RNA sequence: UACCUGGUUGAUCCUGCCAGUAGUCAUAUGCUUGUCUCAAAGAUUAAGCCAUGCAUGUGUAAGUAUGAACAAAUUCAGACUGUGAAACUGCGAAUGGCUCAUUAAAUCAGUUAUAGUUUGUUUGAUGGUAUCUACUACUCGGAUAACCGUAGUAAUUCUAGAGCUAAUACGUGCAACAAACCCCGACUUCUGGAAGGGAUGCAUUUAUUAGAUAUGCGAUGAUUCAUGAUAACUCGACGGAUCGCACGGCCGCCGGCGACGCAUCAUUCAAAUUUCUGCCCUAUCAACUUUCGAUGGUAGGAUAGUGGCCUACCAUGGUGGUGACGGGUGACGGAGAAUUAGGGUUCGAUUCCGGAGAGGGAGCCUGAGAAACGGCUACCACAUCCAAGGAAGGCAGCAGGCGCGCAAAUUACCCAAUCCUGACACGGGGAGGUAGUGACAAUAAAUAACAAUACCGGCUGGUAAUUGGAAUGAGUACAAUCUAAAUCCCUUAACGAGGAUCCAUUGGAGGGCAAGUCUGGUGCCAGCAGCCGCGGUAAUUCCAGCUCCAAUAGCGUAAUUUAAGUUGUUGCAGUUAAAAAGCUCGUAGUUGGACUUUGGGAUGUCCCGUUACUUUGAAGAAAUUAGAGUGCUCAAAGCAAGCCUACGCUCUGUAUACAUUAGCAUGGGAUAACAUUAUAGGAU
RNA sequence: UCCGCCGGCACCUUAUGAGAAAUCAAAGUUUUUGGGUUCCGGGGGGAGUAUGGUCGCAAGGCUGAAACUUAAAGGAAUUGAC
RNA sequence: CCCGUCGCUCCUACCGAUUGAAUGAUCCGGUGAAAUGUUCGGAUCGCGCGAGAAGUCCAUUGAACCUUAUCAUUUAGAGGAAGGAGAAGUCGUAACAAGGUUUCCGUAGGUGAACCUGCGGAAGGAUCAUUG
RNA sequence: UUUUUUUUUUUU
């Protein structure tokens, strides 16, 4: 190519966000923002696949241009923005509050969340440096970026972020005995407390998590998100809280629903 | 135009490679600047990627010259080029590149010198208390007070003429001063 | 790009490897005879089915007995052949998968059961009056003599409620012989 | 899903192939073709050449309206505040679509790095010194479009003068006001402090300096890194002379919500370069590279940046039977496709990813991004128009035409869906969709069912252009439905079957291989026959009639897989079937004897140098494959959907598995490989 | 002369072995397929020919195709005929 | 049963004068459009200054062409000479029996053709055998 | 150990 590309076809779509193979010859290509492209969820596919509200590409962008739909406390108008993990999405007409969070299998659940729990979002520090003037900063994995953080905030901690003052009303240093969601790989979505972490010299570092149940998974650093201090998330998780069940189990349950 | 691929060389095994595309516009070069004394400056703008800008030099006459030993920098003339590294030939064009050798009016250095110390190579009593507390540590290499009779210093240019459009430098002191002296004794 | 490119499709049966096996031929003719087929192509389709079936499960009981896999997907095909009524509530083992013949697998045709039930005086009867609209299984009116009718919606068959046999509105012959019998 | 059969002989057992049998999301052609659902389609030969049409434009309250444009108002005043064409300004056109020519460690796959760089935009933060003696900041200056009117030319979004008038166009310019730090410093109650002056935003360039950590000081595995401070430097495209809504509080001053725009960092969207391992045939290719860069060093230039990328000087290096170099490919690579005991064999132009190209080369402007071609410039080859003076070109985009061939469709409709793009909720989109042609390929599925009578065989079955009424879709058509609008499908008034003329075909009948020692003709002729063989006057084999057989809306005929243990690693052969060099030596290669810590007591636990290999884990696009659920009437499919009709619910579902080699991390220390041992120069 | 050990050229008998057999005590220890290693065949002809290379004074040696053609050619053994 | 020359028809390749031809890619040398940078130049335009066109100078990238040579893929050719196939051609009888001179391998020579002969070798011999 | 050449095509 010769520079940027702007369409995305829907076989290259990411798969969590559950395009029909038939559906079309694209996609939504998630436009520049705060998330990833292929760890973020547009808010057409909110709108439309998820809450159907919108039942065409044409609704979608009439209901956003109404200034209807607030990520995050601010009103975003377009379509492909990219809201990913943790996120808050507000529809004051409708009262609803959603969270965005990877559920047991993997993928973005809307998450109904009061509206106390609504004024407030978790992030993930990236670095700390100092800027020009020797103002130290951190940077968050959402593209977020805080001047005059508090010393003891430091790489990989999770901050709490106050949306309506955009303030750090409080932190959590990454440490053992903590409980933290996958936000990557295989074992995306999944909550444990971390058991012990592994770290290699020019090298990626492990994490291993167990989960309630007992079941123990590792995955690296970069795909580890904190939920808390202890093993209490500070916010609600979605249905199945983060356990991921055996097909066999999960056939069992669905066999026993069905009579 | 001029071109920074590795197409049109040969395999480190020493065969040869077959073209399978075109030049590319991200692998340019452009013409140097070949910058030379002159009282006439002419320092030409280039529009380079990402919209940045770059300062060709055609001419320069005075450079930023830093005094290391004495932490003092002051614009001076640029005298002359009296050797080069590189080719020998860019001493008789009077070629101004980095880390060639070139002689620079000392009449600033002068200046600050006797401002500073008080001594050529009113008052009041405050000042000459403070020029007497300097003189204590005044030490003056040998070699460069004997280049201050002539008006001239030598010196090293430090910048990039071609890239940043200026002609700045050091003055040459201690061991490299007495490395490019004997090289330039000959 | 063409969408429908992305759209897939299989084949349903194969050919027989000896064209003119005398008594693979016999076999053939006689069960098609006796199920009422219009061609070896039905048989073959059936054959296929079946042998898909038969190697899953083969391959399955080759896995220890323990293995997730092997129990979630023996489970599956297990109540599989439950729901279609393949297998009967006893038959509870993999290993009785591997005892099924074409004509487990044909006994289930609407056309078959059309017949057995007493709706039709012959299986090529029954096969006339389903490809004719004059079966329905629950509320749906099917014409496909080969639908795989499964055990719940066995008890379900009747006439359509828009046939002759199964409501009023007789066919377009009876209305017209009785028009001419007005004269 | 581990399979064979005919053919050498008078007969036999072999080797061995030929032939047959089955398969191809495999091309083509022949005959035939009623219905429903899917669906490939000028790749192969010519990346050959192209008539004509279309495929890229774009407007919000929020840059610029005096159309001599339309509309409503104003009786008197009014800069304009309703629509606004045109035009300037801004942005886009570097995406998408098409094709596979070139290209053999190259592209490319997996796996790395940028502490070696650039990145319009989005998202989050961050903007303090300009005039200093001119002295608009209650707001600077000069043009030009549209418009208008004099035109030139055969002619083109070919073109020259003339008269106006705008800005978020162009060029300037106060830039609301400070402190602190540093230097010089008159003067001075003088180890001092002091008026005054200089410097001082952000950015650039070069120097000095701090940036610790066996009473302050950040980050990495690792950086004189982030960042701070000083001296200066640059004739710096920076530091708002912009626009829409409203309309308010103090005594003219203050004041909200937005739009657009400039700069810095971070982020996102990406690129460029880059680490390790991996590619078909060929030795009738064994040496290759190094004047003129080949391998490396030093210093420079250039670059966004590393680098012989280029220059000067220096050294003689670099690759190679572990196959370099050279050649071929009817070679873009991969995800994948066909076939499946296992191992394997063959294919991969084509919808997803990566690369390359726009007739062949080369050069380049604009721009954040192009060595762009529905951009420009030149040459080469083709090639249209001309009034002969000139002027214009690029379908391997959608259609369509010529040519080529065995070989491939309409010069249609639409932005309704998916999405992209612009100033933009609105415009545009031959991307994409719809419909047309379409037996590439795939799915379902009609051409009859039932009684009476008569014949036959044991109440029970089979046959009958004999009789009898029932059923129905192919077709046809109101209507509705479908649809962007149509059409088709689905539904359905009135019609629509007896030789149910609403008439099934393609190949065969000696064997392989299912089916006639039937009848007529021909007479080694004509012909058949994949192979073996038929035909010479009594032809199951030719040409025909009858009958019969296989598949069936399909079937016949003309690269590749299986069968092939006839390429053999698993797993073949070499006495006589084809085959071990006349003999020995011998370097590469391959292979290589034995030996070093066992046992009990107890109870995973206690007692007496470098690799291969194996276990486990992470990570490893989708689509395809396997596979869970789910009555599109079934099915191929699809990712749906289910209860009940609650102004709803199931947080509805949209699992899971697989994945050579190579890389990363981890446990083991049997079997193996390389290195070492004693002139003690050894251990402590 | 007799009894033994090692090494060598062979011979006779035998199958519990192999083999299509003829035969083989190595042509055995092979579908119950694997000690190490070199060469080398892939139906019959064209053909050890053409072309290129290389060696040789020459004769020729070594290396070594294809187009095309064809259903057998061929091994062992049995009976007969000669 | 069988071998060869000779005789007829057809098919396939091979050699070959023509200092053969075409295309593609590299090699030696030469010319060299356009563009970019540089030097000079100054029609003209605004307030002694600033901007600046045509043209010109030397370099860089470098198409295109000409010369030399080498590889790769095709292709014409008077004529010459090989092989194969085709029901009933001519001359012999070389191979099969001790095939009537046992056969065959290498080498050399010679004859219409099969073939004959010399030297050494093999049994795949027509002898597994003379302690006679 | 004198001399002894030859037998159209297909089929039975
Ligand atoms: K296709
Ligand atoms: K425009
Ligand atoms: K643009
Ligand atoms: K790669
Ligand atoms: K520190
Ligand atoms: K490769
Ligand atoms: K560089
Ligand atoms: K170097
Ligand atoms: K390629
Ligand atoms: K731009
Ligand atoms: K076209
Ligand atoms: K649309
Ligand atoms: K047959
Ligand atoms: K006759
Ligand atoms: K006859
Ligand atoms: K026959
Ligand atoms: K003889
Ligand atoms: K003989
Ligand atoms: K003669
Ligand atoms: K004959
Ligand atoms: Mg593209
Ligand atoms: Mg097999
Ligand atoms: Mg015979
Ligand atoms: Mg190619
Ligand atoms: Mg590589
Ligand atoms: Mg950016
Ligand atoms: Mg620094
Ligand atoms: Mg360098
Ligand atoms: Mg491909
Ligand atoms: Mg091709
Ligand atoms: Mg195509
Ligand atoms: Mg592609
Ligand atoms: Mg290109
Ligand atoms: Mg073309
Ligand atoms: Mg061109
Ligand atoms: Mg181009
Ligand atoms: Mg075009
Ligand atoms: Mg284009
Ligand atoms: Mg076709
Ligand atoms: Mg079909
Ligand atoms: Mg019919
Ligand atoms: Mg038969
Ligand atoms: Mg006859
Ligand atoms: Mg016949
Ligand atoms: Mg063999
Ligand atoms: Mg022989
Ligand atoms: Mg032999
Ligand atoms: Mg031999
Ligand atoms: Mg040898
Ligand atoms: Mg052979
Ligand atoms: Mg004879
Ligand atoms: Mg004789
Ligand atoms: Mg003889
Ligand atoms: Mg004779």
């Amino acid at each position: 190519a010769r520079g940027l590309k702007k369409h995305l076809k829907r076989l290259n779509a990411p798969k969590h966000w559950m395009l029909d193979k038939l559906g079309g010859a694209f996609a939504p290509k998630p436009s520049s923002g705060p998330h990833k492209s292929r760890e973020c969820l547009p808010l057409i596919i909110i709108l439309r696949n998820r809450l159907k509200y919108a039942l065409t590409y044409r609704e979608v962008i009439s209901i956003l241009m109404q200034r209807q739909v607030m990520v995050d406390s601010k009103v975003r108008t377009d379509k492909t923005y990219p809201a990913g993990f943790m996120d808050v999405v507000s529809i004051p007409k409708t009262n609803e509050n959603f969270r965005l969070l990877y559920d047991t299998k993997g993928r973005f659940r809307l998450h109904s969340v009061r509206d106390e729990e609504a004024k407030f979002k978790l992030c993930k520090v990236r670095s700390v440096q100092f800027g020009q003037k020797g103002i130290p900063y951190l940077n968050t994995y959402d593209g977020r970026t805080i001047r005059y953080p508090d010393p003891l905030i430091k790489a990989n901690d999770t901050i709490k972020l106050d949306l309506e003052s955009n303030k750090i009303v409080d932190f959590i240093k990454f440490d053992v005995g903590n409980v933290v969601m996958v936000t990557g790989g295989r074992n995306r979505g999944r909550v444990g407390v971390i058991k012990n972490r592994e770290k290699h010299k020019g090298s990626f570092e492990t994490v291993h998590i167990q989960d309630a149940l007992g079941h123990e998974f590792a995955t690296r650093l970069g795909n580890v998100f904190t939920l808390g201090k202890g093993t209490k998330p500070w916010v609600s998780l979605p249905k199945g809280k983060g356990i991921k069940l055996s097909i066999i189990e999960e056939a069992r349950k669905r066999l026993a629903a069905q009579s | 135009g001029i071109s920074r691929d590795s197409m049109h060389k040969r395999r480190a095994t020493g065969g040869k490679k077959k073209a399978w595309r075109k030049k590319r516009k991200y692998e340019l070069g452009r013409q140097p600047a070949n910058t030379k004394i002159s009282a006439n400056k002419t320092v030409r703008r280039i529009r380079v990627r990402g919209g940045n800008v770059k300062w060709r030099a055609l001419r320069l006459d005075t450079g930023n010259y830093s005094w290391g030993s004495e932490a003092v920098t002051r614009k001076t003339r640029i005298l002359d080029v009296v050797y080069n590294a590189s080719n020998n030939e860019l001493v008789r064009t009077q070629t101004l590149v980095k880390s060639a050798i070139v002689q620079v009016d000392a009449a600033p250095f002068k200046q600050w010198y006797l401002q500073h110390y008080g001594v050529d190579i009113k008052k009041s009593n405050h000042v000459l208390r403070k020029i007497e507390t300097r003189q204590k540590d005044r030490k003056l290499d040998p070699h460069i007070e004997e280049q201050f009779g002539g008006g001239r210093l030598l010196a090293c240019i430090s910048s990039r003429p071609g890239q940043c459009g200026r002609a700045d430098g050091y003055i040459l002191e201690g061991k490299e001063l007495e490395f490019y002296m004997k090289k330039l004794q000959k | 790009v063409h969408v429908a490119f992305y759209r897939n499709y299989g084949k349903t049966f194969k050919k027989p490897r000896r064209p003119y096996e005398k008594e693979r031929l016999d076999a053939e003719l006689k069960l098609v005879g006796e199920y009422g087929l219009r061609c070896k192509r039905e048989l073959w389709r059936v054959q296929y089915a079946l042998s898909r079936i038969r190697n899953a499960a083969r391959m399955l009981l080759t896995l220890d007995e323990k293995d997730p896999r092997r129990i979630f997907e023996g489970e599956a095909l297990l109540r599989r052949m439950n729901r279609y009524g393949l297998l009967d509530e006893s038959q509870n083992k993999l290993d009785y998968v591997l005892s099924l013949t074409v004509e487990n697998f044909l006994e289930r045709r609407l056309q078959t059961l059309v017949f057995k039930t007493g709706m039709a005086k012959s299986i090529h009867h029954a096969r006339v009056l389903i490809r004719q609209r004059h079966i329905r299984v629950g509320r749906q009116v099917v014409n496909v003599p080969s639908f795989m009718v499964r055990l719940d919606s066995q008890k379900h068959i009747d006439f359509s409620l828009i046939s002759p046999f199964g409501g009023g509105r007789p066919g377009r012959v009876k209305r017209k012989n009785q028009k001419a019998a007005a004269k």
